């Protein structure tokens, strides 16, 4: 009698005639496998990398009757080390990039065996997974970043895969914030996958994030529309004064540079067209617009009662048509990328 | 079915499978040679990066040879191999010759499979993300194709003791993923399939190689570049219309202008690599730059004439820079965008 | 007699017939392990990153009866390398990022055995740790970053975690000298989580941050002052010289967004709206404000000796509000900031 | 035979009995550990960080009586499949931030062992080390970066450190291990300590290494062009009063000028919480150009706004700027310069 | 006839009472340990850092006679893992600061027999070798720095290095080709050493970098150039025009500053002098006296023969002093 000797004999007992080699229930149905996961933290989202990481509490459930003892009415834990002298499910992340197990003091592990033979396997897991983002609409989309995890050697007919829980089976989720994004939703699915060398069992999570725009209009929209309001100034100083006129607009096309080169080299560099370039360039043709509109003043003035009526008179008419027409623009953009 | 004597069995022919064997050694060492058939499942392609010349790919490798020690006999005629015994059996050593550094995926046990059947046969498939080599041309950087190379094979066994072979065709055994298009500067072509023998002075080997052709998307550097550099010599182009009077006016078109061009020319060596000779877009950027300099230099002798030699012609610089000027840029733009866009 | 061949026995008859897979006084009440923490250095703080870099000595004290020994009045200290022989417990952190134990020369562990059975195992460590930040008064800003301790595998059914000596466990906080914060204070707390049937121990260590602010009244508040102020001075130029009043304006413009443009090429780059980005943009406004003055002064001038009246006075005017309603603007700005 | 056989059964000869676990004379004395060291390379030293590379070969020394042995050969090179059951201090460099052990065509490890039981254990490392910086006086600064290391489990009372000559001839730096690029580097200190912490008190050696920052590229790249913008800005006091737009344009853009120059010199630095040296001369000339173009405004008011002119502040600025900036820069230099 | 049973027995055999540490011919004359270099490729260069990246193909060659059979006509490969159970060289790169061997599906060594009891032993390195640089000279620099062999705890009286075929022992050099540099030689060196614990055998091998100049041709100097004869439009302006001059001449300056900051930035964090910023400077000099000249006209006039006088010298001297310091500068940087 005992606990240090009965204990200790009983795992040696369990060991003792095993082998890693051959999965439960070897020959038998499937050896059916749940999953659940706690998310402790989603780490950042990069556009230039296309992945995001994750870091999580992973647990897998699965039974095998070699494990079943007597006797012992607790739920015995055992050492982290002890994992390596057991079978467990040769489950990989199908899109993971980069990915380890916490090691720090002690290998972040656990397993637990439960009088009945059903084993629960546990890791602290932090992986960067790759994720297809659509930046066309950025800074104003979304996107779904998801995490694959599937059986690598054994097909569907030797390792299947569930939700431990259902739907309830992923949890912190809801208790996660990112800088640039909040989660609007997050979907779990279950499928059988079949490719090259066989029917494969799948498990996905998916997360949908949505960025938030509040850092964008106060950087971008916001400076561009400003500039581009000075830019009209130029129509309401007088047409004689050409050193003002012209120091207004060039200098305007200066300051739109200086914006549109730099908001580039800070925001994350993603080669293609995307809707915040759309409107920069925009408002580069308006400030384009704004001073051919003085050099056609200028000739007129000059060169060609049409000196005083035709000077006057367009800047009569670009008062009123470039401010209708930047509104347009906006109306056109905003109800586009936001309503369309 | 025969649930007992089927563990039983299983457990003993793959216990006993490892007697008589040394994994020093090839099969058929001093008979034979070796014939290893090999494919690829291209789980993504990308990211390409230009500054370092390399680009990363995720691959399920699988490699496949024929043992004639490891025939063992039931009544299964496929046998899965645990992880022990895989490291106890002989592989190939087959490595990536462009590898500038890969990972052979760890993650809840290794990402490695190896079966073995009824009549020796070994497939062995692990899980990799390769970081290769590729280097690329630049002269016509916004507009250029490539073909990034992969190439793999033994490390020690030569020629004469190993050979590679695509298992299922050339070009019928390398497949992408049709989600693996992974690539945001890029647009991927297609992809071709060869061999080809090397020597070394260690001996001969034989290479496996599949090219990834590349074509750049111009979309950015249409909007990011060309057009505010095209906009801003028009810009340069429209001071001559103004009254030459206007001394303070026209000299600030053609110094802004200028500075203007100096910070468009900032962003374009931010986007380039750091190659050391002049590319395509360089040849837009100094050619703009002459335009906008030289418009400013035209007012210089249109003033000093005015001023200087004051009833005289000088009007006519004003009257011909008019024309000669957006002329001359034009058939600079179609002789470039011609030059390179049809090639 | 008492010399080292007594020792290599009396070790040797510890470990045989020793188990690592049982926790001391297996099926017995919990372990009381003590800790204890003697701070190196605090690496890094990262906004961008939202985390914090922190080296220490990480003590951990407990009670194995099992490896009590006697006739050797010394508190024997053995080679690091028997810490994968003895039982240790599991302990890691919650909101580690990536963490890693020493390993020049030899693993910086150590374990200490006590003749009754006490041992001290400590081992210094880097860890990278998660600590959520409150960026929205970014220059005046506060923080409470923690390092969480807890036990993987056992609840507290099986071991108890305390901290030794009470407030006195964690040392060395008043000797680190961070660029950019200092420690104002931290506290010690310890606690059991407790969810379902699973009571949990923890132990956590609190330090709260502030920042010093002598960096961003030099190179962010001042710079963007002197030029808001810089650009009254238009009011005072006669409004009949209109080709140097909007070269002053248009400039100052331009040096706003130079001043913006770069701050944002140096300030932490997260996306979401701050206390330093609302200043200046506030100061944009002005600046911006001051250029559509003259555009009424000018137009008033010229569309038309009553409106040189009117010219004049709106200038009158301005050179009144402008300088109050910033400094209106400048004392509201630094009261919500500071009460807040 | 007799020159091969020998050897190796030597070897097989000293391990059993032997125990790893314990320090040499675990009650009977103190285990004395003689170390040098041999500075290989130094730098980086990544100020932006506070902290410096160091590449050096380690080298300790101590006797180990169990070892002792007798054959024909008075000491004989073991190898590391044999060091790791030979027991080695535990000791760490107490400000490493992250050191490699070199491990490459078998690990850069060496232990030699005389017939008298002496053992000399060398290994090739990279340190990268912690060293606080005083950034106050940053373009003209002096460091002293230091190198603390001893045993972590063993105290003062069971092992105990010694530099290997008790003297200068103890830390050598190779004659081409210079790797600094902003810093020249004049000398060294070494030196030895005793610490109580927690655990207990140890015993400590300690190695500071002299530097001093290269004044040459601040000046070129700081403060002349910041002395030419504020050359400029005074140049306008010459300029015709009555053209009104000339001097507009050339004080407001000289102001922008030195926002540029400003916003380019704060790239260096790890972005300390005061002023440094740098933020003394940039402030005071961002002061100097901004007072250059209030200067214009009073004086433009007092002949546009009027006439009854005031020409005293054009023909008094002419003199009160220069000298006034003058004073400043003899005051700062010499201020900082002759520290 | 059962072959694959006599190759086991035969490689046991050798491996009976093998001690991995004894060398070979132990107590007696050196080991030879011959080397052979495949450069794969010369990576990052970088002036920031001080290093160099290089992988290559490093293999060895020496005699342990514990390893030869007769039985055999085979020169046997072996499994990348028998390495680890026979006597192999303490080779170390003295220069390194990080590398380590490639490990993609199994590690890339190589182990290889034959019959007379040499042993090749191959292996693919990637390392990271600190590279001593002047860059006073910058961009028109060459730099000369080595991979550094060296053995760690045999003296010369124990091991010895050299390098197989001579000058012709590296192969690979002929072919790379780097964005900022081209290889203009190599040199292979092998000399002793005398050291703090013994005299030790060496072997170095040497690259000379010639930097390309093209890339600073177009994106440094004719910028600055560029700008710098704009500044001297302004002598062509009539002098009365003050608006004009003064915002043609503190433009020059402040494209100048614009220019030179934004270079700063993006060239490589270098804290010392260097080629290009005595260019640079002397241009901003340049410029500065173009503005500074107008002041001195303008207040002649403004108080002219002798305004005009200033204005027609300067038309000039500026191009003729340019030119000279030109002259001084690619003279001094090219040939001294
Ligand atoms: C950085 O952030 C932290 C979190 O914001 C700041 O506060 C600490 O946060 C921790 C949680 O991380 C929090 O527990 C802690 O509060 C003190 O905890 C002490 C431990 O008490 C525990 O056991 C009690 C058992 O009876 C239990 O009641 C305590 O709280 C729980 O029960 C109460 C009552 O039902 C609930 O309201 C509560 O929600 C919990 O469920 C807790 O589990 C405790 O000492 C202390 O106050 C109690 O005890 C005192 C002594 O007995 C009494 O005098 C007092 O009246 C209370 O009963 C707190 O509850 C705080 N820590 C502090 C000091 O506030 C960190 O402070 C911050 N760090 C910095 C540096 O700024
Ligand atoms: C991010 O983007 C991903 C990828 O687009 C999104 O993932 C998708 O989520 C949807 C739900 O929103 C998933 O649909 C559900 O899928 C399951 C499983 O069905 C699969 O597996 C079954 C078992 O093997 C199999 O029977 C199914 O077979 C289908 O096809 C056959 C014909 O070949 C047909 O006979 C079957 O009927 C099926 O159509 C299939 O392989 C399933 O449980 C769900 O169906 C239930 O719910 C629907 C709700 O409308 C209901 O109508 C049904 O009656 C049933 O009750 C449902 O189809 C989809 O599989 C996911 N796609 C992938 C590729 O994984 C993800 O949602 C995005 N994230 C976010 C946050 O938005
Ligand atoms: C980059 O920069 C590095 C560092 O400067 C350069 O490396 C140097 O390269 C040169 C060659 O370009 C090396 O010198 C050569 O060395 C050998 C070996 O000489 C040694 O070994 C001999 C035995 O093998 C031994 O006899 C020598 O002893 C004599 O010389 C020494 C020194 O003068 C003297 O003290 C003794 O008394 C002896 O007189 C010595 O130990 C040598 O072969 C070379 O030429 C000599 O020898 C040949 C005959 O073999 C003869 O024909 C020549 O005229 C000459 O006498 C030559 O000296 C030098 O050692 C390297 N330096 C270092 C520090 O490594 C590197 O080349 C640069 N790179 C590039 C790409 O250029
Ligand atoms: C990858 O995952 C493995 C498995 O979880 C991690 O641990 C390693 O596991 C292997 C066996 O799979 C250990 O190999 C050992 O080798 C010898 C020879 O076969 C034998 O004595 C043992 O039975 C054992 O199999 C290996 O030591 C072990 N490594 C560590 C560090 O614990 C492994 O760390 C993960 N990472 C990598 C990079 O492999
Ligand atoms: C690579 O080398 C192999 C060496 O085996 C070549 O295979 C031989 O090819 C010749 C004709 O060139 C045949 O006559 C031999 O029978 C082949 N040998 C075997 C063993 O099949 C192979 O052709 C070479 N490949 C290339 C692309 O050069
Ligand atoms: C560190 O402490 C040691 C302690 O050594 C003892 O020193 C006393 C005083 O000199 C001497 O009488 C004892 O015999 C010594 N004991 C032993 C066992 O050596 C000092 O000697 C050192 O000087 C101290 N170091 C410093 C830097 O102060
Ligand atoms: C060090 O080299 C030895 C040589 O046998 C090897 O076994 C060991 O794994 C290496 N360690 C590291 C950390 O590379
Ligand atoms: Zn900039």
């Amino acid at each position: 009698p005992g606990n240090m000797s009965f204990v200790k004999e009983t795992v040696d007992k369990l060991l003792k005639g095993y082998d890693i080699r051959l999965r439960p229930d070897f020959g038998g149905p499937p050896v059916c496998v749940g999953m659940n996961i706690d998310i402790a933290s989603i780490d950042m989202v990069s556009e230039v990398n296309m992945d995001y990481t994750l870091t999580m509490y992973f647990q897998q459930y699965w039974r095998d009757k070699r494990l079943a003892y007597s006797g012992i009415p607790l739920n015995l834990t055992l050492d982290n080390r002890v994992a390596d002298q057991l079978w467990v499910p040769d489950t990989y992340f199908l899109n993971d990039k980069k990915s380890f197990v916490h090691g720090v003091t002690v290998k972040n592990r656990m397993i637990r065996l439960h009088p009945d033979g059903t084993v629960l396997y546990g890791l602290r897991i932090t992986t960067t997974a790759a994720c297809m983002m659509d930046l066309r609409r950025y800074p104003l989309d979304e996107q779904n970043c998801t995490l694959e995890i599937e059986s690598y050697g054994y097909t569907t007919d030797d390792i299947e895969f569930y939700w431990r829980g259902g739907d309830k089976a992923v949890t912190g989720v809801e208790r996660i914030e990112l800088p640039q994004f909040s989660i609007v939703e997050h979907r779990l699915v279950s499928r059988n996958v079949v490719f090259a060398t066989g029917a494969y069992p799948r498990l996905s999570l998916s997360f949908r994030l949505k960025r938030n725009i509040g850092y964008f209009i106060l950087q971008t929209y916001m400076p561009s529309i400003l500039i581009t309001i000075l830019s009209w100034v130029s129509f309401w100083i007088n047409y004689d004064a050409s050193a003002a006129r012209v120091a207004l607009g060039i200098t305007t096309v200066l300051t739109m540079t200086t914006i549109n080169t730099h908001l580039r080299e800070t925001l994350p560099k993603i080669p293609y067209v995307k809707a915040i370039d759309m409107y920069l360039m925009g408002c580069f043709v308006f400030v384009f617009l704004a001073l051919l509109e003085y050099a056609f003043v200028n000739y007129i003035f000059f060169s060609q009662e049409l000196y005083k009526g035709r000077a006057a008179a367009i800047d009569r008419w670009s008062r009123i048509v470039f401010p209708f027409t930047f509104s347009l623009f906006n109306l056109v953009y905003w109800l586009y990328y936001v309503n369309s | 079915d025969e649930t007992n004597d089927n563990i039983t069995i299983f457990t003993r022919i793959l216990d006993g499978l490892l007697d008589g064997y040394d994994n020093r050694l090839r099969p058929g060492l001093g008979e034979r040679i070796t014939q290893v058939r090999t494919d690829i499942y291209v789980t993504s392609f990308g990211p390409v990066s230009d500054t370092e010349m390399e680009y990363t790919i995720d691959v399920f490798f699988r490699q496949s040879w024929k043992d004639e020690r490891l025939r063992f006999k039931g009544p299964m005629q496929r046998l899965p191999l645990n992880n022990l015994l895989a490291s106890k059996i002989w592989t190939p050593d087959t490595f990536f010759h462009n590898g500038k550094k890969s990972i052979a995926h760890n993650m809840t046990t290794p990402n490695k499979l190896l079966r073995l059947e009824d009549d020796g046969t070994l497939l062995y498939t692990m899980r990799l993300t390769i970081s290769a080599e590729c280097p690329m041309q630049l002269e016509d950087f916004p507009m250029d194709a490539h073909a990034c190379p992969l190439k793999f094979g033994s490390y020690a066994y030569p020629n004469s003791e190993v050979v590679y072979v695509w298992t299922n065709g050339s070009t019928k055994s390398v497949v992408v993923a049709e989600d693996g298009s992974r690539l945001n500067q890029y647009h991927l072509m297609g992809q071709t399939v060869g061999t080809e023998n090397i020597s070394t002075s260690t001996g001969e080997y034989t290479i496996m190689t599949a090219h990834f052709h590349l074509k750049r998307k111009i979309g950015y550097f249409v909007i990011q570049t060309y057009l505010p550099c095209i906009m801003t010599v028009i810009l340069s182009q429209v001071s001559f219309w103004l009254n030459r009077e206007s001394v303070p006016a026209r000299t600030v078109f053609g110094v802004t202008t200028v500075l203007t061009m100096t910070t468009l020319s900032i962003s374009a060596r931010n986007s380039l690599p750091k190659v050391a000779y002049a590319t395509a877009m360089d040849w837009f950027i100094a050619v703009c730059y002459a335009f906008v300099f030289s418009a400013l230099i035209e007012f210089a002798t249109v003033n000093y004439f005015t001023k200087s030699q004051p009833a005289a012609s000088i009007s006519k610089i004003d009257k011909m820079s008019r024309i000669v000027f957006p002329v001359l840029f034009g058939t600079f733009n179609l002789v470039y965008w011609a030059t390179y866009l049809n090639r």
